[PDB]
């Protein structure tokens, strides 16, 4: 996690080193409600990095990014917002868990 | 946002600072007073000469 927001618009970004076996497109996404991302699909050139923007709940983030048949596992630690009222809703799964 | 800071009141020398937040990038902020003046409130008594 090269930044984190917590916030209700995507004001995490997290960047993924990969090694893929062929150049092209796929697929990303988070199996649980910790993090909502903004982007579908990433496009990969062999060994790299790639981009993921996300909005989250959690102030102590971690959840598995699935992506292109794998899955790693992203921690950090998060930051508050700047403005206390924001004009949109939220995009980011309400939890339980905002512990120390 | 609300910051604040203490500035020496030294003329000629200057004084820096960053403002940082957990999620937005380091934003500096530079003063320099190259002159500062000191003006007291006064009234004229009366004026007084060589007779």
């Amino acid at each position: 996690l090269n930044e984190c927001v917590y916030s209700s618009d995507f004001g995490g970004i997290a960047t993924v080193k990969y090694s893929a076996s062929k150049s092209g497109k796929c697929a990303v996404h988070v199996p649980s409600g910790t993090a909502t991302l903004k982007e579908a699909a990433v496009e990969l050139t062999e060994q790299g990095s790639a981009t993921i923007h996300f909005s989250t709940a959690n102030i102590h983030p971690e959840f598995r990014l699935q992506i292109c048949t794998s899955y790693v596992t992203c921690k950090g630690d998060c930051h508050p917002p700047k403005d206390h009222i924001v004009t949109h809703p939220q995009y980011h799964a309400q939890t339980f868990t905002a512990a120390v | 946002y609300e910051h604040a800071t203490t500035m020496p009141s030294q003329a000629g020398i200057s004084y820096n600072t960053i403002v940082n937040r957990a999620g937005y990038a380091p934003l500096p902020i530079s003063i320099t007073p190259t002159k500062i003046k000191l003006i007291p409130t006064v009234n004229l008594e009366y004026v007084t000469c060589h007779y």
